[PDB]
């Protein structure tokens, strides 16, 4: 059993800015990215 | 990474036993070879020596794997409990615990340095510094 | 509570006064147009932004200038304890000091401290238009995304409810922080020691006791 | 060997008859129910959701009483390293110093520490309820997931008996906390600071010195 | 609103997802809280909510007997030792005790009669409460009604059902806060309103933390 | 009597509807008593009639053992300490604790060697009262048989059956009077005969209430 509060999902991987977006030569198959 | 972490821990627990600071370690035992407080027989010309041969060799033999992944993650012997051997998600939660240790390690020791330049002051003499003015003021 | 057609008014128990215009599905619709500033719907929508963020700027601001007098009257050296003459802890020489201790930003000059400020809400109130690293298409008054973590924008009849409270706490705010205006040049010090002047005597450390201070 | 009806018992060889809702299959499984408390299958799963939660608790605080008066002893200025005079340090004007250091910690509001625990244990005490952005659905006592990185706890055989060592380990620690509230109470030294006394002089510095402690009139 | 699955809870939300089966918000104060699972057994549950009532109405009534002593010696009644944990003790006196002021009034004198006089008319009600008598003989043990609610304020059952959780959480704060009586003059030494006349005036130092170090041995 | 549905109960007459269904009667001591409801679960209140027998066969030694070193001291005979709550201190005497006033006799020395064989085979017996042993191994775990009864005195189910109320009754007398005798203690500090030879001289003041101000706080 679960339920969502105090905290928010985002569906997303955690950029390094709230929202910009991923370059193109870097992959998520490194654990660093 | 490695070597940061590595050397950012041992910049305090250096500091922790004998007080001497990291930045002026060096004059300390060029005089007497100590450690933990316990001399030790060798010279400065006797350690340099010791050094170059003895961490050529592994800077050679990490020269010696061809493969780009294996390179940086090579196990094996270096993995005696086999905790990233199997289990690949398992492994990857790891792998970026090192990474992130590696980033924070870098950014630290940066820390100490460029504190050190400007203070003359080792890890933890130029942290009660800070809070030397900070507690009374 | 506080939506709806058949919601309490600023009149309270009277029915007969909302220029007809407005239904009360925005938070704190009361109906008080009474002066009409707002029938065009248009010119209506750009005040609710404007208000918005005229209620969250001053519940910071209320907060902002409590603190100062509560702290300094209660054993914390500042600087300088008043709100309303705190912006002269930078004119002194060793510079304003965050809490009274010198070793922290110990900012000196007004040359750069402006220099700087201006560039940063130059971007994050222009980030407020559109753009920004935060979120580029969302809505300008609750866009959500990375300012809301803990979720509590979630459920969207308590977080119509929570705006409520987002204005109920703003709506009084904002008149209290006109209120902080006032006091302050009629008598000259914090609001903190008009607590403790009121409660000294209730009768006639009043308004009543500087009505002639602005005599010709 | 742990499980079943050939499993050890609390009176060991000489056990007899067991109580009969104790059927050998989860940890700590002795049989020791002698006033029956959980004869309820409904309210025996809460009491080992309330005996596990002691247990964990338990551990970690015999290493916040032993360890700063160990380190105390070889050479750490502590401000209090008895660990039940280590609440009044805030009280003094060197402040809460961690390992005796000025320029760590050095608390100095008493009422700002709890101050953000209580936001702290609500959020994370509610979390160990539901949600939690750790692991949203899992085990109300052994979620894994990310409580587990090491996978000490991968095939279902061996995570058996860890269960059975995480209790047995976690017991004793519970029995030994019942003893440190009480030898405190009548010696008013440090817990090794009674073992001290009692490997210099068994036969004197036992307990039964201090029976008449608490003599009436 | 209190009763249902939509009601209030013990968590907040946070207890909104573990509730027990039992637990599901028939009874007045279902917060849906039963941390150690014993009323399982549901008439054993049914003895606990009995219980819980009961220890709530005797708190109520103990609840502001012990400040009204206290409120008023200050508000210009003279009032003999009118602290809570000590106003029963007044009776070693050999003028005896007063009801507000005076001798005049009810002027008990010596305690063994008194116990007499009040052990035999509990004897009674109690035996009343639990069986029945002249105030009643066979109705709800928790909410008799008629011969203790003359003003009809039990009538209308979409109000009695708020008012049945109105009644206990006026009681549960009752129930808490003599917990605190007890502790705040044993620790301290005074009466809770002294108490408050150290937190009013100086409420950073004067509090709990200031006795925290009372009972520490040596 | 003290068998069957017309026993008669804790109130007596204001008694014959709180009592649960299942208090029959049928066990020694059922007076239609469980107002708290803790023992509901039959299974469950089989293990408190065991905690109330052994909690009995206990007391009732307990009874005697306190009563037995303090009347015969006043018969001429001194027992080296006279009072119960500190009857255990004079195995640190100079003679340690012997049994009566002779040192030709038990002559306790040494309090490790006493605790020693004793917990070791009382570790047995309350071992063997769960399995068995010498003293049969199938028994009763309440009433095991003729082997603890050498005068054959458990015959006659009937006045049996009426000497296990009896056996009870003796023990709850026992168990409240055990109950009483540590509070008395330490308020006054004495032995109860001690307690009653005073209240014996002078019963006026020698009530419960000749130090109920000894715990005030302060
Ligand atoms: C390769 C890593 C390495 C680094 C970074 C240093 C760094 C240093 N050595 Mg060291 N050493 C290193 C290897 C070795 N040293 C020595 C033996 C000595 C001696 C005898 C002395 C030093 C001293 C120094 C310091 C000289 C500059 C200064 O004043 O600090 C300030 C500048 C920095 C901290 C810049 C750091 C750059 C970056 C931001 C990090 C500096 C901390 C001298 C010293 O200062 O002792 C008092 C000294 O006398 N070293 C041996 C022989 C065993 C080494 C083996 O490889
Ligand atoms: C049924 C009676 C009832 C009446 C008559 C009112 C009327 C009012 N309500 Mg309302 N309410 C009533 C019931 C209720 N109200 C509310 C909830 C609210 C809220 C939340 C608010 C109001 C507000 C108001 C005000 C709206 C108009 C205004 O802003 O005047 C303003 C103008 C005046 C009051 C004229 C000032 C008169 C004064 C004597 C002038 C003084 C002269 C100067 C001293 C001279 C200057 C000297 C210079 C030269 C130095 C007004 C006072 C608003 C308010 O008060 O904002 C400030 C508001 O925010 N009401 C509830 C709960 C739902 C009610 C329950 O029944
Ligand atoms: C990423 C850079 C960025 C920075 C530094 C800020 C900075 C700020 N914004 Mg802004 N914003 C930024 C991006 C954006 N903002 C906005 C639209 C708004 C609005 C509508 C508001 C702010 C407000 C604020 C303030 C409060 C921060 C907060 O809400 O904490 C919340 C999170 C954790 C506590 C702060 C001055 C508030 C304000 O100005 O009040 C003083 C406010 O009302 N911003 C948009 C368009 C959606 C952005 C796009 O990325
Ligand atoms: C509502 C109309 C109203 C107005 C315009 C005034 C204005 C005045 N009062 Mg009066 N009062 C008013 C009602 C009341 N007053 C008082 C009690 C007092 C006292 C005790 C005192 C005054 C004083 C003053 C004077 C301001 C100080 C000064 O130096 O004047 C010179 C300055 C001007 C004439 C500038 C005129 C004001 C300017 C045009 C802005 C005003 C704008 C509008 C009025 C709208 C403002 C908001 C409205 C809705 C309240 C001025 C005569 C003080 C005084 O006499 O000192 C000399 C003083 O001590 N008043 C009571 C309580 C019974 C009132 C009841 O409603
Ligand atoms: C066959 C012999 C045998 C006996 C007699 C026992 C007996 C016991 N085992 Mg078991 N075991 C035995 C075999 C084995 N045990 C175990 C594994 C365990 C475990 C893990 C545990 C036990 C526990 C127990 C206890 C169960 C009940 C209790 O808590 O008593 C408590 C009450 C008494 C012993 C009597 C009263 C205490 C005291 C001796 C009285 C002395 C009087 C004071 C000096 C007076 C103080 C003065 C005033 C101020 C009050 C009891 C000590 C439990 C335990 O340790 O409880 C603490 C427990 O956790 N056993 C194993 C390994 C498989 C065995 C192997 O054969
Ligand atoms: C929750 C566990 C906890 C316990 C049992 C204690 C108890 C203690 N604190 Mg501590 N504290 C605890 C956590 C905290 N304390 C403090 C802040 C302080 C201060 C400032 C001081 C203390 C002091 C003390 C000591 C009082 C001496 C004494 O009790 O006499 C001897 C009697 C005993 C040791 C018996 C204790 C057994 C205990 C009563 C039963 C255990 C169950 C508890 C009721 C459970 C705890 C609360 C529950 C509801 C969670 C004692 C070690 C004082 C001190 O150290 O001075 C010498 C002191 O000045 N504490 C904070 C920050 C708010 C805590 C965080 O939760
Ligand atoms: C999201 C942040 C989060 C954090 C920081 C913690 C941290 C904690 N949890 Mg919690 N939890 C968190 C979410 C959750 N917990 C739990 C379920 C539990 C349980 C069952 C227990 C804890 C326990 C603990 C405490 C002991 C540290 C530990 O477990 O070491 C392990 C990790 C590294 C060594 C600590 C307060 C333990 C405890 O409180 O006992 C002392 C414990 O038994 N948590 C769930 C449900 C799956 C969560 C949801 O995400
Ligand atoms: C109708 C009259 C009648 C009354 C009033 C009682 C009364 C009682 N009988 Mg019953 N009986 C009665 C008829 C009969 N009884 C019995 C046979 C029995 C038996 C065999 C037993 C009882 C028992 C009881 C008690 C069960 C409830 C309880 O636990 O009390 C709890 C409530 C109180 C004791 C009153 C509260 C005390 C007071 C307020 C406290 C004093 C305050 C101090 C000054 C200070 C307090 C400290 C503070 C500071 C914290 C109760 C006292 C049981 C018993 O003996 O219990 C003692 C029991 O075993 N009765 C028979 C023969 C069939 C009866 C015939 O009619
Ligand atoms: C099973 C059974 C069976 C039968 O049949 C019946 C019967 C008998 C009833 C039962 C039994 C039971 C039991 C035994 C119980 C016990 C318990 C315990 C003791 C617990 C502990 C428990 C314990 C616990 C929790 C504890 C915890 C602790 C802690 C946290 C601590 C903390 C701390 C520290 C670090 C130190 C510092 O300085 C401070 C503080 C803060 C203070
Ligand atoms: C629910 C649950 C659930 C889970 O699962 C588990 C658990 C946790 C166990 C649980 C909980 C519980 C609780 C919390 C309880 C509490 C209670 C109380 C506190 C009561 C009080 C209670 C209290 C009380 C009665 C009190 C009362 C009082 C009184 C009458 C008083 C009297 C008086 C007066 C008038 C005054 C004068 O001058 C004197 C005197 C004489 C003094």
């Amino acid at each position: 059993r679960s339920g969502g509060v105090g905290y928010r999902k985002y569906q997303g991987d955690a950029l390094w800015l709230p929202n910009t977006t991923r370059p193109e030569w870097l992959d998520g198959s490194l654990p660093g990215d | 990474g490695r070597w940061a972490m590595l050397a950012c821990l041992g910049a305090l627990v250096a500091e922790a036993t004998t007080g001497v600071s990291w930045v002026e370690a060096g004059k300390v035992e060029l005089d007497g070879a100590s450690y933990a407080g316990l001399s030790l027989p060798f010279s400065i010309t006797q350690l340099i020596w010791i050094e170059v041969i003895l961490v050529g060799g592994a800077e050679f033999y990490r020269n010696s794997e061809t493969n780009p992944e294996k390179r940086c993650y090579p196990g094996g012997v270096f993995d005696p409990l086999k905790l990233a051997s199997e289990d690949e998600e398992r492994a990857f939660r790891l792998k970026t615990a090192e990474i992130k240790h590696a980033r924070l390690a870098m950014v630290s020791f940066f820390g100490y340095g460029v504190q050190a330049l400007s203070t003359g002051e080792g890890a933890l003499g130029s942290l009660a510094k800070f809070a030397d003015g900070l507690n009374n003021g | 509570f506080w939506y709806g057609p058949e919601r309490p008014l600023f009149l309270g128990a009277f029915t007969g006064e909302p220029p007809s215009y407005l239904t009360g599905e925005f938070p704190g619709d009361y109906g008080w147009d009474t002066a009409g500033l707002s029938a065009d719907p248009e010119t209506f929508k750009r005040y609710r932004e404007l208000e918005l963020i005229h209620a969250r700027w001053a519940m910071l601001g209320a907060l902002g200038c409590i603190f100062p007098e509560l702290l300094g009257s209660y054993g914390v050296p500042f600087g300088e304890a008043v709100w309303f003459k705190a912006g002269a802890q930078i004119f002194q020489e060793g510079g304003l000091d965050y809490l009274g201790n010198p070793n922290l930003v110990h900012a000196q000059s007004i040359l750069a401290i402006l220099g700087t400020q201006v560039l940063l809400m130059g971007a994050i109130e222009g980030y407020r238009v559109n753009g920004g690293p935060l979120g580029e298409g969302l809505d300008k008054l609750y866009p959500g995304g990375s300012f809301d973590p803990l979720g509590l924008a979630d459920d969207p009849d308590t977080f119509a409810e929570l705006k409520v409270k987002e204005i109920k706490n703003g709506r009084l705010a904002m008149f209290s922080m006109f209120g902080f205006f006032v006091q302050a040049i009629v008598t000259g010090k914090g609001p903190l020691q008009n607590l403790s002047d009121h409660l000294a005597n209730p009768g006639t450390n009043n308004a009543f006791a500087y009505a002639t201070k602005f005599t010709p």
